[PDB]
């Protein structure tokens, strides 16, 4: 009958992943709170403040030590002995190691707690560090993205709730059910890239009719999430149907790799369409010299 | 001990040390601290952001057309408003010009934030400052639906409603669970609402904290996903297909469908909800309108915003005006310049940064970010902060100052600088407002004036997210359909060296991107947030900041409890790592 | 346009390269129809169907083209120009027709074209593949989807495949007998 | 500030259509109703019946001659003397041309208007028939699927009101927007298509991970809808995200195309069955054997 | 004229002829004739079925796993339920068991249906029989607002709902484009509802008519779409994959977490809004317990529908119970058998059929659908019926018997069945449902009856559903995930020659599908539907159907407006696509 205890902190962020945990449709984020699990500790929600919040703090982890959940949003930075995230007058590291330590197990929410995400990006000047390079005696779920899919996140939690385990993960931390599959391979604009349709600038005739990004370096042949499947906000849309190339949000170190907006390396393309265009225009031409000299054309069509 | 004076305060750091570390319910980290008399009233103010993660330094030497991406996980909760403020930088610089329909589009992914934004703030974090939530549990239903019907035309009233509602609590509390609500403030006597407005309060945070997420549909259809949805320098990304073959690639007339219900819902429910609720916490909560006055009676600054003719951030264009007051002189509002470097300021002599000269402001085109942590004798350690050195340095915030000025932004700070500078909209809803609480004018300058104005600008914001749809489906009915403009999209095209300044009011107040590029990279940036100047240190002439302002002579009942701190701060909307970035 | 110039061989050349494009097309034509079995695991990095796919549409270029001026050829080297009566030289020849599968695969092969550009220039290219357009519109007025224009493109390759059946037969039957 | 008159009229249906166009979620079925258009008539669900409502039909096609929209959902029959289906007494056929001659466009709703749908697979016993082979005269736009998808329907209603135009069509008279491309052009599972990834038989491994369905006899690529774009029920789902091939249900005659869990398929006009395999191999081995005939023939 | 007397009526077709063409608010086809005297008084009357498109005659030769797409397209509004018919049908030909999940996947389909079916029919369908539109003008909206707070917790209430309902009606009516309402039976007599009650059911009217969309999702999640959903012989297509690689692929999680808030806002809906509506249009319309009996308290049919045992279509399995009541014995319940050759039979003697010999009954694996249109005598032409000749041959529907009975099937039947079969549940269910009316049981076996049995049953579903769910649950924690069998699948596995059964309960009665297989193919294939038998003509001994029996001896207030035809007949939820395939 008691819902099971979950202890919520927050270390270097941009509050981009309470943000999305509370835009979850299904189940809705009011119900997880009241129904599902009891969110025992959040700095964004909770109404203690101060030396209040700070008892709330010590109560739950003294009184259900071994026994409940850590969520974790967010990174500890090194840097300045720590001290480039205070809280309660100390390094934000500290109250990390003392609710990790008395934690049954670890969620590693969004790109921040994951893989270090956007503080963590050249130069890095606050040395932010993931989770499970502080936090290394504990079992550590990483569910990455900037921020995650809302339905993704309550669905881990429904999961977790369910069927008392935790979700099975790929050699990375993350969990099989969204991470399994990239997201090129579950795009619904595949058909394009497969033939070799792309756009090549923005709202040209190409966007129009919604063909590949890939070469508006969308990044979604090498990151696993599952925004191309399960989509953003109640299935309504993801970077890519709105117009836009994967970043890769979901992947350790994306701010890193290059541009955004640069091609992707290693990634094999070869167009069904765009090929065989060549090869029907090359032997044209072929014909074209060796019998008339080329096509001064004048209707250009013609047929109707 | 010392004691002085500034901006017609009494600043005295004798007396009981208050401390209240961390700050919840607001976005990031925040450590408060006071000093107390006899009379427990606040003598001393005491403002610190204590996280800080260096955007500013990641961005150099990245593809400015990188930048949005980076910029808009400055802050997850006001999510997108920096990309918007990047989008506008570099193309400032570069000399970009946008379609109509981006301008039309990006001004609904803003409106949206603002609708979004504002109502999350007060229900989920501001709300429980005022509403008892424990206290519903003692309400009778069937008043507490004669009062809802009393207040607003808002269909779900009936009294088994709040009967279920009341009973659900009831179960959640009746475990030993009270998890969010564990250990509050709840019979603090500055809790004023009476049973029934407490349970209608509190059935109005769950309806809140599930329609909140059907707002931001609207930036999933444009912008792909919320949070932090997608951009580009040029325009827009979303591609626009009507009439034409493959339309299901692009924004078709059933996406523009889905926005449009979006909007008439979101309308429908500000409009039925919050601003009802507002306008009951203004009445119950009366006397709140002469606490935690601050600078918004002498001090206030808006750039503007919304910009109705596309790429003219001129003032016959943006529809939310800008102009700063000081002084107090309401009847003369300046005009403000972001490139002018004896306007927008930086001094970090009470800031964790390092300058050549820490005694000297600095404009954010010479902006400097070297984090330097340095608190002093804090009377503990460097790992251990029992009490900030507010006479040194005392926070990741850098303290910006217009002319030298000590100012606030946001909410409150809009409707002064509008109702001032005469718009004919926002004197009628101003004046029809305090009238309806029979309290004068000035009662909105206060804490509980920052609520209330808030709340007004959901109310604004949702009404002009149709004006915003409407001006786009008549471009596209007018065969006007471009989304973005590609002709400076090629770095080989940009000029060699150039710099720009990209600004908007976020809902927290006014946001400025000062960018500088070289040879198709950043040269730099700098970043110039609403709460960095709201929450600012103290600066070279020892001037505090809004909230240190706002917090002083504030009246404690219960010291250990600080309710009235909190009351006074969340009101001004904290959000740090904004603040920070 | 990708690559320029050649010069060209003697004639025979161009045959050749027909029964190869020919033979490439059947296999990798019947494959689209009744797929290979299923591969597995990480889809980005492999593309079976597609190669078996794309060699079919370019190999289908090669032989169009190659096909258009293997006739081009065949009508003004004839000087032959440049219904009553062909009811009359069958009515003659009555009282060896190998020459009637000239006919049969000349016609066949032009159906194949005609056919599998009207599925493959259906993404509407819109360049010259206009009239295209026409034969799917056709295929509607008959009955029914595009759909049956893939059933009537593979009957085209079995019943290639039966003029082959009839050539190899009536080919080997005098490369054998060689007295 | 008057709304535009439309008339909603039935053939022989299964009234999926109808079903289908009230689950629009944006604009909501009920919002279209009261505030885009006025329905004027629709025998599923207005108030009067009987003589009642042969009165609002006369009445409403009189007064706004040449002024409506004729939504027609379902088909006329023409066997015994149009009898299969029979309205007030006498034919549909004649209610449908009575309303058709007095309408501006018309709307052939589903592939039952479009086509012919079901009720006109062989052996097409009640000799349906499409509203372009019946109504000549008139601009028809065929919006096909058994049923079309709830918000391309409303879609298609708002492009008319807001634009005041009708959508630009195929040559076949679908609307571009939704019918200009083919499920397999923009379907999630492409990917594993290309790959070469295929379902075998149902709830495999390869069923379970989401793999291409062609080999399940899926018609995505043969058929215009935007199913797999804009998706079914609130974009919650589409008959290939749940597992099942397109049966191809928006193309003409889809019925009669082979089986559906078949890849090579039915060529009506070679009659019962007779696959382009069958009669192609037919061919082969006739071919097989005259080769044999003229071998035993070697005289030599 | 002639008269003869049949099953306690006295069937007489002298006195005025009415005739109701097109019947309007169902599903398909249908005229309605009836005779009355100088009392106005029902004294004949003559169900037809005026379309026909013959789904048994196309089926055949089709490969039996195609069968079950076409004969779902013989009804958009019951969709799903003949689907089900036939893999069930085609299973029992070829001797197939499906895997656990597939049943209580296609149980949740099922109850799916009901739920959505029974709720657009009470609202969008018969609602406005009882519920005077235009009365709602001329109500009071507090104390409507009042009125619907007495009956039930649903929280849409206010008396500002009420009045914008009222108003947008006001505004819809007010430039004479009354639509939907035109010319139809407002300010009848028998319209017994006060200003306040209309003006609440019309508001729940479009309140229903939004929510409906919402309840067929959970078919869109496992059968793809609907209407129209996908199913497959051996099981279901939709694989379930909940925490391996490749989960996106599948029925996962966050799929199984859509479908649970479906169920959740549905049985709250359908508890909170048609339930406490049926209650209330019992409450006010109370005289119509005893108009419209008909066959209801003689002889009514279930087969049983459910199967909660997995492949086992047995009594101690079926959720909802079979069984057939005759000659009004209903302590007497008897065992239906559908393979039985003298128990469902098919006379075609009044239909426009041609069998070997027409006054014979033919049972379905013995079925001839030959369409043979003859209507004889009509006094008037073959293309104009001015006047339908009820002693030959005159509708489309084949009549179905059960034993030689003319018998109703749907919710009502279901009722009555289940009571009196001893269904704990149900016991309670109408025990309560009659007291809270202050009405006998027998109160139950009417037109009012039977409307107020199928919101007891859209309750019963909704339950079900959440029951269903959980079963599916249960197994997914405990490993088992198989969706499909495929043992069976190729032609090459089938029996040379075979036959089988498809059974299962309707929303609107008892469906049976009898099916043939021979080589592969479809040989025969049979359909008898929930209207077929309700809606039935005459058979040889001149006994009635359903409705014609429910339509005698009913009182007319006004002949010209046939409100108490419309009542009686909408009662039974008229499907004439469904009765006619
Ligand atoms: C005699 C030479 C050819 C042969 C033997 C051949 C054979 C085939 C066969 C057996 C199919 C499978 C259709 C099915 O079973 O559904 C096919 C499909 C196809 N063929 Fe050909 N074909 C020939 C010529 C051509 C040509 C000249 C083109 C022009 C581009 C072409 C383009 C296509 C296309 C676009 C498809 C459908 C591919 C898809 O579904 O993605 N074919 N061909
Ligand atoms: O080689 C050829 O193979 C095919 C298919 O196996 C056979 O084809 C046979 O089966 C099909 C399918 O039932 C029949 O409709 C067809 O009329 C018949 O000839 C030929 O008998 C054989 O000559
Ligand atoms: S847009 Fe990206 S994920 Fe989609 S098909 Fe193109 S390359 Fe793949
Ligand atoms: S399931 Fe059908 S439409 Fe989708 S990729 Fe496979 S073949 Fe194409
Ligand atoms: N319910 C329903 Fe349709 C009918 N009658 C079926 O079967
Ligand atoms: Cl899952
Ligand atoms: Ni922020």
């Amino acid at each position: 009958k008691p819902r099971i205890p979950v202890v919520w902190i927050h270390g270097l962020e941009c509050t981009c992943c309470t943000e999305s945990f509370i835009r979850s449709a299904h189940p809705l984020a009011k119900d997880v709170i009241l129904s599902l699990i009891s969110l025992d500790y959040d700095d964004t929600l909770m109404a203690a403040a101060g030396t209040q919040a700070e008892e709330v703090f010590e109560d739950i982890i003294t009184q259900y030590n071994g026994k409940y959940i850590l969520a974790v949003e967010g990174n500890p930075p090194l840097g300045e002995q720590g001290m480039f995230c205070i809280s309660s007058g100390r390094p934000f590291i500290e109250k990390l190691k003392r609710a990790a330590a008395g934690a049954s197990a670890i969620i590693a929410w969004g790109t921040c707690a994951s893989w270090g995400c956007v503080q963590a990006a050249r130069p890095n000047p606050t040395q932010a560090t993931p989770i499970d390079k502080v936090i290394t005696d504990k079992p550590i779920i990483k569910v990455p993205g900037c921020p995650p899919i809302p339905d993704v996140m309550s669905a881990i939690i429904t999961y977790m709730v369910t069927f008392d385990r935790l979700p099975d993960v790929d050699r990375m931390g993350r969990p099989l059910m969204f991470y399994g599959q990239r997201i090129h391979d579950k795009c619904y604009r595949r058909a394009h890239f497969d033939a070799g349709e792309f756009v090549q600038s923005w709202d040209d005739d190409a966007a129009r009719k919604g063909y590949c990004l890939y070469k508006m370096g969308c990044k979604g042949p090498t990151t696993y999430n599952a925004c191309s499947s399960t989509r953003w906000n109640d299935g309504v849309s993801f970077c890519i149907q709105s117009g836009h190339g994967c970043l890769g949000c979901a992947e350790n170190g994306f701010w890193d790799r290059g541009s955004f907006y640069s091609r992707v390396v290693d990634i094999p393309q070869m167009g069904t369409h765009s090929t065989a265009d060549t090869v029907g225009l090359t032997a044209l031409g072929v014909v074209a010299a060796a019998v008339g000299v080329h096509a001064v054309a004048s209707a250009v069509d013609q047929r109707r | 001990s010392t004691q002085y004076e500034t901006q017609g305060y009494t600043i005295n750091n004798a007396g009981r040390r208050l401390v209240v570390d961390p700050i919840t319910r607001i976005e990031g980290h925040m450590r408060c601290e006071v000093n107390i008399n006899d009379q427990n009233v606040i003598t001393n103010a005491v403002s610190c952001g204590t996280m800080f993660r260096g955007l500013e330094i990641i961005l150099q030497g990245r593809d400015p057309r990188d930048a949005w991406a980076f910029v808009e996980r400055i802050c997850g909760v006001c999510t997108g408003v920096h990309a918007l403020a990047s989008v506008y930088a570099i193309e400032d610089a570069i000399g970009i010009k946008v379609p109509d329909n981006a301008n039309i589009i990006r001004n609904i992914m803003l409106a949206t934030l603002w609708c979004h934004d504002h109502l999350v703030h007060f229900y989920q974090l501001a709300g429980m400052d005022w509403i008892d939530v424990l206290d519903a549990l003692k309400a009778d239903p069937r008043k507490t639906s004669e009062l809802a019907q009393s207040l607003s035309s808002w269909p779900k009233s009936s009294p088994g409603y709040f009967f279920d509602v009341q009973n659900r609590l009831k179960k959640f509390v009746e475990g030993g669970q009270l998890g969010i609500f564990r250990n509050g403030y709840w019979g603090h006597p500055q809790y004023k609402l009476p049973p029934e407005a407490n349970l209608m309060g509190f059935a109005h945070y769950l309806e809140a904290l599930d329609f909140q997420r059907e707002i931001v549909k609207i930036h999933a259809v444009f912008g792909g996903k919320n949070p932090h949805p997608n951009w580009i320098v040029g325009g827009m990304p979303c591609a626009i297909n009507i009439d034409e073959s493959g339309a299901v690639g692009a924004v078709n007339m059933e996406r523009l469908n889905l926005v449009q219900s979006i909007i008439t819902r979101t309308a429908d429910f500000i409009n039925n909800v919050m601003i009802p609720d507002a306008l009951a916490i203004g009445q119950f909560n009366k006397p709140w309108s002469e606490i935690g006055t601050g600078l918004s009676d002498k001090c206030v600054l808006s750039y503007g915003a919304f910009p109705d003719i596309a790429n003219d951030f001129g003032e016959k264009s943006l529809l939310m005006p800008g102009g700063a007051v000081i002084n107090g002189d309401f009847n003369n509002v300046l005009p403000v310049d972001l490139v002018d470097p004896q306007q927008v300021q930086e001094f970090v002599d009470h800031a964790w940064y390092r300058y050549p000269n820490d005694q000297v402001g600095r404009h954010p085109f010479d902006g400097i970010t070297d984090p330097w942590y340095n608190p002093g004798d804090v009377k503990g350690s460097d790992t251990n902060i029992q009490q900030l050195n507010e006479q040194e340095r005392y926070s990741w915030i850098k303290a910006p100052r217009w002319r030298g000025n000590a100012m606030e932004v946001g909410p409150l700070a809009r409707t002064l600088i509008a109702y001032h500078k005469g718009d004919a909209a926002t004197v009628e809803s101003v004046d029809r407002m305090m009238s309806a609480l029979n309290l004068p004018l000035s009662g909105i300058q206060s804490t509980l004036g920052r609520i209330l104005c808030r709340a007004h600008e959901a109310q604004w914001a949702a009404g002009k997210l149709q004006y915003f749809f409407d001006k786009l489906m008549t471009n596209l009915k007018n065969g006007n359909l471009a989304t973005a403009s590609t002709e400076k999209w090629e770095p080989a095209t940009w000029p060699t060296e150039c710099r720009g300044v990209g600004f908007t009011e976020a809902p927290r107040g006014a946001l400025g991107h000062w960018a500088a590029i070289r040879d198709g990279k950043i040269d730099l940036y700098q970043c110039v947030v609403p709460t960095t100047w709201n929450a600012s240190p103290r600066d070279p002439k020892g001037q505090i900041g809004a909230y240190e302002a706002a917090l002083m002579n504030t009246k404690m009942a219960i010291p250990e409890q600080p309710l009235e701190i909190l009351r006074t701060l969340h009101s001004f909307d904290p959000c740090l790592a904004c603040s920070t970035h | 346009v990708v690559s320029h110039y050649v010069f060209e061989a003697p004639v025979r050349i161009w045959h050749w390269l027909t029964v190869l494009c020919m033979a490439v097309l059947m296999v990798t034509g019947y494959f689209i129809g009744k797929p290979l079995p299923s591969v597995s695991g990480e889809a980005t990095y492999l593309f079976y169907m597609g190669y078996i796919r794309l060699i079919h549409f370019s190999a289908g270029m090669v032989f169009t083209v190659v096909l258009l001026m293997r006739i081009y050829w065949a009508f003004v080297g004839n000087r032959y120009s440049r219904q009553g009566v062909w009811y009359e030289i069958r009515w003659y020849l009555f009282l060896p027709i190998a020459q009637a599968a000239m006919f049969g695969y000349f016609l066949m092969s032009v159906f194949m074209i005609i056919t599998g550009f009207a599925l493959y220039s259906e993404h509407s290219q819109y360049a010259i593949f206009a009239p295209f357009r026409y034969v799917v519109e056709f295929f509607y007025w008959t009955g029914g989807n595009s759909m049956d224009i893939h059933s009537w493109h593979r009957l085209g390759m079995w019943l290639i495949g039966a003029f082959v059946i009839g050539h190899v037969y009536m080919a080997l039957r005098e490369d054998i007998m060689s007295d």
